[PDB]
Formats: structure tokens, C-alpha cells, sequence
């Protein structure tokens, strides 16, 4: 899984009084809290309690995990972005994902024009040969594809070895009709990916290919059918022609996980504007779920 | 004897002249591009401090308030 | 002994290395590539100069050890004809003067991979300069390019390569030819799909194929790489001929579609402009053409007619 | 019609899904109102077999991709 979810796992099941909330991406929350929104303290990657911090109520916006890591080291350096997050391209001035750890092979004099995102790692480190055989289907911008979907060998249950089938015979992925002629005990499988990319918690759905040139698979016709049938049975599943956006993941995580903070947002999807602890102070929040600055309280 | 003069504007500051004056100096004058406020280790300092959105510390805004330019202008 | 010659490039063992037969060198004494002479028993003499060999492989790759004694190190110079094909027969030695005991260094796989290398968006290459063309079919696909993709980080002048087919209309055969120029790169997916301007026998499109160039990496191509340069135009473009216009004379439009796309990079700027100038020349077409300097390479675009007059009284 | 054409065993538990229907909790918290989840669902089907909205593509694909991103954003600017 992650770091965390481990923790939270555990402080859950023994029911041991705190349970470490952490959001999507499976990262520790830069402001933990108690069981009872009693003493929120903030943490860093590591999951130890920054010493100066323990105040009941909510910590005025912690500093973050690029920072926090920075003035670790100074008793390199990264170069934290105006979120608080990292800049996408440490500086040698190789750059780093989204989590602090350099991206593999980035190792460059200068800085680069622009070095991958998530999803072209994800499939670069999968032509390597780690992971199962199948590319995860990555948007234009380079982000995950909201809905990752990944073939399945019938028999055996097994993945379907896709880059390789798709290298000898993308003539068979033309079609359905081909492509049932050319693996015909192979049912596809399309699930809701979190931005990380990993698959989310049954969402999966095993979809069938009996009854229905490009190149990567994430742009022809089967793949966009294939994920157009899927958000077509998320629209009866759960009403909306979409999977789960970040903010309705963490919504359901924290009230499955009860811990005091639960966000709040609206069928569209986006964070509402004005997030509330149950408990505390409610306090205004962007798009990306980064409180601003100072709200507590066109 | 002489001294250089400028619809353009002399990028090298002025000066009477023997020495060569530079030929390649006057230039576009361009518009202000910066502005900056200040008020009275730095790392710890500046890191403390834009996590609540933000000795001497300046909030220069690339576009009191005195008015500068980005730096090799 | 008495190592360190005014000119030559700057700044266990013996079974370590493939010995190949001297019938495989092309002598030629105006040829320019560097090196490091010695004057030098003779297997001692053999064993001392490919450990001289491994001490510095940053570049020594060709040693040779000869008795008329000298022995120096070249670095790769196996010059591969620019013909996209599986076989390096098309590639053949070239040397100052033929040695007599002429080795080479065993090619050494690993399993990190120096650089990510971001495919091209351009299935289309002119100009290209081989490094080795290797057949892959024995491989998997993915272990094929994983070979292929180390292969390039060993060599240090490969400024991208190439995983592709080859001879698709007999059947088609994987290879991975290294790249130390990509040239004149066209034919892109995502620009022109209307209006294009320009191969059956090879494909690269499918996931694992394409161009792959290495990451810009301003290192310069350490100065000891083989001076490439796109083939010079045989037609002379008086750029008099072409109505050079300001930038105040036109819209900068998105949504445009009738326009297409080329990379350069090799050359100064003029061989650049020249080389787009005549490509646009080409087809009756093209009628405007526009160069912007991109970090590593410069970006020609090519538009039919789009003009947008505003008339008034 | 799909829970034997098309859906098959996976994991989404269809069964615990069914077993709040006729044959409400939802995937992740989503409380469900089948009833109105299925006439969207026609809304829709007719919706993209409607003559107009053709010519809705061919003016949506225009506008500027500045001002709208995705044909989402050209539709909620449009809204
Ligand atoms: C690039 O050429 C590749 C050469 O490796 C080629 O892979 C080969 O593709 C053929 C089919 O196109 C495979 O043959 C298989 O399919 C036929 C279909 O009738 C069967 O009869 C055969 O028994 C077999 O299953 C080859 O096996 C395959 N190469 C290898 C080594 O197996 C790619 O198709 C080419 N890529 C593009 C984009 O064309
Ligand atoms: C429900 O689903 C079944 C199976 O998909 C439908 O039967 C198909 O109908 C189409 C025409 O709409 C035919 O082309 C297929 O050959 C049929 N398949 C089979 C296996 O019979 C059926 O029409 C749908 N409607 C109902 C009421 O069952
Ligand atoms: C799926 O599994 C079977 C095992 O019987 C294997 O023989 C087959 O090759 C797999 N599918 C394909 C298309 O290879
Ligand atoms: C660029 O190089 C070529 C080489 O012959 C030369 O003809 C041309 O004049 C050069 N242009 C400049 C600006 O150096
Ligand atoms: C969910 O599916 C499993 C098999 O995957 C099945 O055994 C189980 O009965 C289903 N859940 C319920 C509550 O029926």
C-alpha cells in the first residue's frame, strides 16, 4: 500500500486511540489529529510528531513536507514550491516525483525542459520488466487516466501481457472482432485509478469482450470503449459519469475512518469552499484541498 | 570632448568622455516589472513564513511599494 | 611508457576483451578520430595496454597494440551507413592505418539505466547518423528494449536511439540502432493530420517503438564524438527569394490545423533555416514557413494559406 | 440488461448492490437514487442521438482551448 495506510490499518483494527489520517497518495496529513479532535498535531513523511507542535484545536498550517524535510537537513536543498509541496525538478539538477525521492534515471547537468510525470515513469519502470505486463493508460497532460483499464487472461487469471501482445499484434487490437479473434479467452477489466494510479477499492469491473492504426492501447478504439462502457455502468452504480474524484475519496475514507476531519464537497465533484471540522474551526479551501492560508473562522 | 545622449534611453548610466563610449547601450526603455515592500537562519525564517502565506524580509511581486526590476535588467 | 602525447584526446583483463580479425578495418589516413598513442615483451606489452585500457573507459573502446611499439586507444569508430536495416554490415572500421592486433571492448549490459529517454513525437527521420545497428528479434520486446536502451547510456556519443522495425513489407525485424544525430525529424502523430508534407518498409508507432533521444542534457556531446552535420543542401535557397516578415504581421491563432511540424538537432542557425527553407520549397504547398529556436533542437512550422485580412473603409 | 451481457463477476460485489434493489449505500459512501441514476441515464442515451447536438460538437470543437480546456469547460462556460 504505503507508508501510512499501514499505520492507519493497524491504529484501526487494534482500535489503539488515534488513528493517523492520511489523504489520497497514501501521505500522512501534513496535521494529524487525536480520536477526538482533541490535540492536532502535525507531522512530516516519516510519521514522527514535529516537538513543536501540540496545541488543541488545528496548528496554523503546519509547515510542509518539503520544508519540514529542508530544515531537518539543515541540522542540497530542496526548493519547495510556493504550496509547500516540491518543485517538480530539484538541482547535478535531476528532478523528483511527487513524493521527495528522485525520479530513476533524471541525473542531468542542467535542468531538464521537462522530465515525466506519474504515468510515463509508471511505464517506463514496467518496460524495465518490474510489474505486471500492462501499461497503465496515461493522460495527455501525463497524469493517470481517471479509469485504468488492464486485459485479463481468462484462464488461469492472469493478467493479459499487453505491451508484448501489443507490440507483435496492434493489427489485432484494430477491432473487437480482431481482436476476440486473436485472444478470444481474454476479458478486459477497468477500474477506477487514484492519482497515484493505483487501483481503488472495489471499483473494479470485470467487463466481458464476447459481444461489442494506433499505437499504446490508451488511444485506440477499444480502449475508449472499454472505458466508455465503464463509465456508463459508474453512472447506475453511483450517478455520476466519472470515478470518484479526490476529494470523494478522502470524504469516504475519513467516514469509513472515523477520524474528526471529514471534507465536504457536492455532486460536481471539486472541493466545496468551505471545509468544517467537526469539533474546531471551519476554514476556506482551494481546488486541490490545501487550506488557504488564514480563513478560520461576491 | 564629448558626451552621448539618447526616443530610446541610455542603458549605461551617464558619464562625459580618448575612452570609447560604448556604441551598443541605448536600448528599449523598458516598463516596471517588479514590485517590493519591506519590513523589519533565514531558511528557518522564510520557511515559518510562507506557510502562513507570505530582520529584514521582502515580498517582491513580479507583474512602501517601491517599485525595482527583475535582476540582469 | 612515455604515455601522454601532444595530440590525443583529454579531460583477466585480457580475456575481458572480444579480439576481432583485422580484415574488418577500412585504412584511411585522412580520417580524423582521436586517440592516445604509446610506445611501448609483447603479451605483457598486450596486457599492460588493456589495463591501460580499463583504467580510463570513459572512452577507450578500440584498443589496439601493434610491433612495428605503439599501442592506442580509439574510441568507437565503427561509421554505420545511414540505411535503416538489422545488420551492421553496413558498418565497417575506419582507421588511420591497420594494426596489427587490434582488440575491442566487450560491450557491459547493467540494470540501471543512466537517463529516461522520451520518445520523439516524430515517426519520420533525414539525416540520421547510425551508431550500431543490432538485430533484437531473439529478445522479448521489453527485454529487447531494455538491451536497447542500455546500450545507448554505454555510449557516450549515442544522443538517442532508435527501436524499430525493419523490412516490415518482408515480415519486419526488431532493431535497435543508436543515434549520435536524429537530423532532420518529421512526419509527427499529433501535428498535420491534415496538410501533411511527407514508409512502409520500417514502423515506428507501436508502444514500444519510436526515436527515443536521450534528455537534452547540455553536456555538449563530449569532444571526442564523430562532427556530424545534416548532408549539405545540393540546391542553393536565396533567402531573397522568401519575403521575410516582422512579427507584428501576424496572429497568433491556436486552432489552426493546416500547418506541420519539423525538428532540427547540428548546424548553425543559417543550415537550420536553410534546410526548413528548402523543404517548404519543396511542395508548391507550403507557403509560409516559421523557425523558433527550441532548447536542443529548432522548430520549423510549415503553413499553407492562412491570411486573415480585416477590410474597412 | 447488462448483468449477464456485459458486467460479469469482478469486483464491485453487484450482489450487495442488488441485494438494496429489486432483483442505496453506493461504491464509496454515494448514497444512490436508482430511479433517478436510470433516467439520466436516458436523458443521456437520447441526448447523444439528437440531431443538434452534432452541430453543438462542431461548434464546442472552436472555441478557443484558453477559455475552455476540455469540451467540459466549453460546455460549463456555456451553461
Ligand atoms: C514489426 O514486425 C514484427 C516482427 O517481430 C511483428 O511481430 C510479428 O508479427 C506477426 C504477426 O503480424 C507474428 O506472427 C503471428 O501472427 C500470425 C498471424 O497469422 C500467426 O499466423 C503466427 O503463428 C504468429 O502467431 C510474429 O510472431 C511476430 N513476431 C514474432 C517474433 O513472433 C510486428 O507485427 C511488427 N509491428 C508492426 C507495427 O507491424
Ligand atoms: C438485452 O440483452 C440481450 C443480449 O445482449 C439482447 O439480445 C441481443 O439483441 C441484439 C439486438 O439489440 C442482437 O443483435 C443480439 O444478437 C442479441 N444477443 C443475444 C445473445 O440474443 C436483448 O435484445 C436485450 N434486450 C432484452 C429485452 O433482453
Ligand atoms: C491464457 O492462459 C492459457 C492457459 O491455458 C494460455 O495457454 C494462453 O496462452 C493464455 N492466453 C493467451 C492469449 O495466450
Ligand atoms: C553556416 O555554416 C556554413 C558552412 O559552410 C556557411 O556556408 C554559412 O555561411 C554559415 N553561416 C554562419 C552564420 O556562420
Ligand atoms: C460478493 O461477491 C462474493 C464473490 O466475489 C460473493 O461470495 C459474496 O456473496 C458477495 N457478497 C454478498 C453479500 O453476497
Amino acid at each position: 500500500l504505503r507508508p501510512c495506510e499501514l499505520q492507519r490499518e493497524r491504529a484501526f483494527l487494534k482500535r489503539e486511540d488515534y488513528v493517523p489520517q492520511c489523504a489520497e497518495d497514501g501521505s500522512f496529513q501534513t496535521v494529524q489529529c487525536g480520536k477526538d479532535g482533541a490535540s492536532c498535531w502535525c507531522v512530516d513523511a516519516d510519521g514522527r510528531e514535529v516537538p513543536g507542535s501540540r496545541q488543541p484545536g488545528r496548528p496554523a498550517a503546519c509547515l510542509s513536507f518539503c520544508q519540514l524535510q529542508k530544515q531537518q537537513i539543515l541540522l542540497y536543498l530542496p526548493q519547495c514550491q510556493d504550496s509547500g509541496d516540491y518543485s517538480p525538478v530539484q538541482c547535478q539538477c535531476w528532478c523528483v516525483d511527487a513524493e521527495g525521492m528522485e525520479v530513476y534515471g533524471t541525473r542531468q547537468q542542467g535542468r531538464p525542459a521537462r522530465c515525466p510525470r506519474s504515468c510515463e515513469i509508471r511505464n517506463r519502470r514496467l518496460l524495465h520488466g518490474v510489474g505486471d505486463r500492462s501499461p497503465p493508460q496515461c493522460s495527455p497532460d501525463g497524469a493517470f487516466r481517471p479509469v485504468q483499464c488492464k486485459f485479463v487472461n481468462t484462464t488461469d487469471m492472469m493478467i493479459f501481457d499487453l505491451v508484448h501482445s501489443y507490440s507483435r499484434f496492434p493489427d489485432a487490437f484494430v477491432t473487437f472482432s480482431s481482436f476476440r479473434s486473436r485472444f478470444p479467452e481474454v476479458s478486459g477489466y477497468c477500474y477506477c485509478a487514484d492519482s497515484q494510479g493505483r487501483e481503488l477499492a472495489e471499483t473494479g469491473l470485470e467487463l466481458l469482450l464476447d459481444e461489442i492504426l494506433a499505437s499504446t492501447f490508451a488511444e485506440t478504439t477499444l480502449y475508449r470503449i472499454l472505458q466508455r462502457r465503464f463509465l456508463a455502468v459508474q453512472l447506475v452504480i453511483s450517478g455520476r459519469f466519472r470515478c470518484p474524484t479526490k476529494c470523494e475519496v478522502e470524504r469516504f475514507a475519513a467516514t469509513s475512518f472515523r477520524h474528526p476531519y471529514v471534507p465536504s464537497c457536492h455532486p460536481d465533484g471539486e472541493y466545496q469552499a468551505a471545509q468544517c471540522q467537526q469539533g474546531g474551526p471551519c476554514w476556506c479551501v482551494d481546488s486541490r484541498g490545501q487550506e488557504i492560508p488564514g480563513t478560520r473562522q461576491q | 570632448a564629448a558626451g552621448q545622449r539618447c526616443g530610446y534611453r541610455s542603458a549605461f548610466p551617464p558619464e562625459p568622455l580618448s575612452r570609447p563610449p560604448q556604441p551598443r547601450a541605448c536600448q528599449r526603455p523598458q516598463f516596471w516589472q517588479t514590485l517590493q515592500t519591506q519590513a523589519q537562519f533565514q531558511v528557518f525564517l522564510l520557511d515559518e513564513l510562507t506557510a502562513r502565506g507570505f530582520v529584514n524580509i521582502t515580498w517582491k511581486l513580479q507583474l512602501r511599494t517601491q517599485f525595482g526590476c527583475l535582476e540582469g535588467f | 611508457v612515455l604515455l601522454c602525447h601532444v595530440r590525443d584526446w583529454r579531460d583477466l583483463t585480457t580475456g575481458l576483451f572480444s579480439p576481432v580479425d583485422l580484415i574488418q578495418v577500412i585504412v584511411d589516413g585522412n580520417v580524423s578520430l582521436p586517440s592516445q598513442q604509446h610506445w611501448l615483451s609483447l603479451q605483457q606489452a598486450n596486457l599492460w595496454c588493456l589495463s591501460r585500457c580499463a583504467g580510463e573507459p570513459s572512452f577507450c573502446q578500440l584498443a589496439e597494440v601493434t610491433d612495428s611499439f605503439t599501442c592506442t586507444l580509439y574510441p568507437e569508430a565503427q561509421v554505420c551507413d545511414d540505411i535503416l536495416e538489422s545488420s551492421p554490415k553496413g558498418c565497417r572500421l575506419i582507421l588511420p592505418r591497420r594494426p596489427s592486433a587490434l582488440y575491442r571492448k566487450k560491450v557491459v549490459l547493467q540494470d540501471r539505466v543512466k537517463n529516461f529517454y522520451n520518445r520523439l513525437p516524430f515517426q519520420k527521420l533525414t539525416g540520421i547518423s547510425i551508431r550500431n545497428k543490432v538485430p533484437m528479434s531473439d529478445k522479448s520486446i521489453s527485454s529487447g528494449f531494455f538491451e536497447c536502451e542500455r546500450l545507448c547510456d554505454m555510449d557516450p556519443c549515442c544522443t538517442g536511439f532508435g527501436f524499430l522495425n525493419v523490412s516490415q513489407l518482408k515480415g519486419g525485424e526488431v532493431t535497435c540502432l543508436t543515434l549520435n544525430s536524429l537530423g532532420l525529424q518529421t512526419c509527427s502523430e499529433e501535428y498535420g493530420g491534415v496538410w501533411r508534407i511527407l514508409s512502409p518498409d520500417t514502423e515506428v508507432r507501436t508502444y514500444p517503438f519510436g526515436w527515443y533521444q536521450k534528455p537534452v542534457s547540455p553536456s555538449d556531446a563530449p569532444s571526442f564524438c564523430p562532427s556530424v552535420a545534416l548532408p549539405a543542401l545540393t540546391e542553393n535557397v536565396a533567402l531573397d527569394s522568401w519575403q521575410s516578415l516582422a512579427l507584428s504581421s501576424v496572429i497568433v491563432d491556436p486552432s489552426i490545423r493546416n500547418f506541420d511540424v519539423a525538428h532540427i538537432s547540428v548546424g548553425n542557425f543559417s543550415a537550420a533555416r536553410d534546410r526548413c527553407l528548402w523543404e517548404c520549397s519543396r511542395h508548391q504547398d507550403c507557403l509560409v514557413t516559421t523557425l523558433q529556436t527550441q532548447p536542443g533542437a529548432v522548430r520549423c512550422m510549415f503553413y499553407a494559406d492562412t491570411q486573415s485580412c480585416t477590410h474597412s473603409l | 440488461n447488462l448483468s449477464g451481457a456485459l458486467g460479469t463477476r469482478g469486483t464491485f460485489n453487484f450482489s450487495h448492490f442488488f441485494q438494496q434493489l429489486g432483483l442505496v449505500v453506493g461504491s464509496f459512501g454515494f448514497e444512490v437514487n436508482l430511479q433517478e441514476n436510470q433516467n439520466a441515464l436516458q436523458f443521456l442515451s437520447s441526448f447523444l442521438e439528437l440531431p443538434e447536438f452534432l452541430l453543438f460538437l462542431q461548434h464546442a470543437i472552436s472555441v478557443p482551448e484558453d477559455i475552455a480546456r476540455d469540451l467540459g469547460d466549453v460546455m460549463e462556460m456555456v451553461f
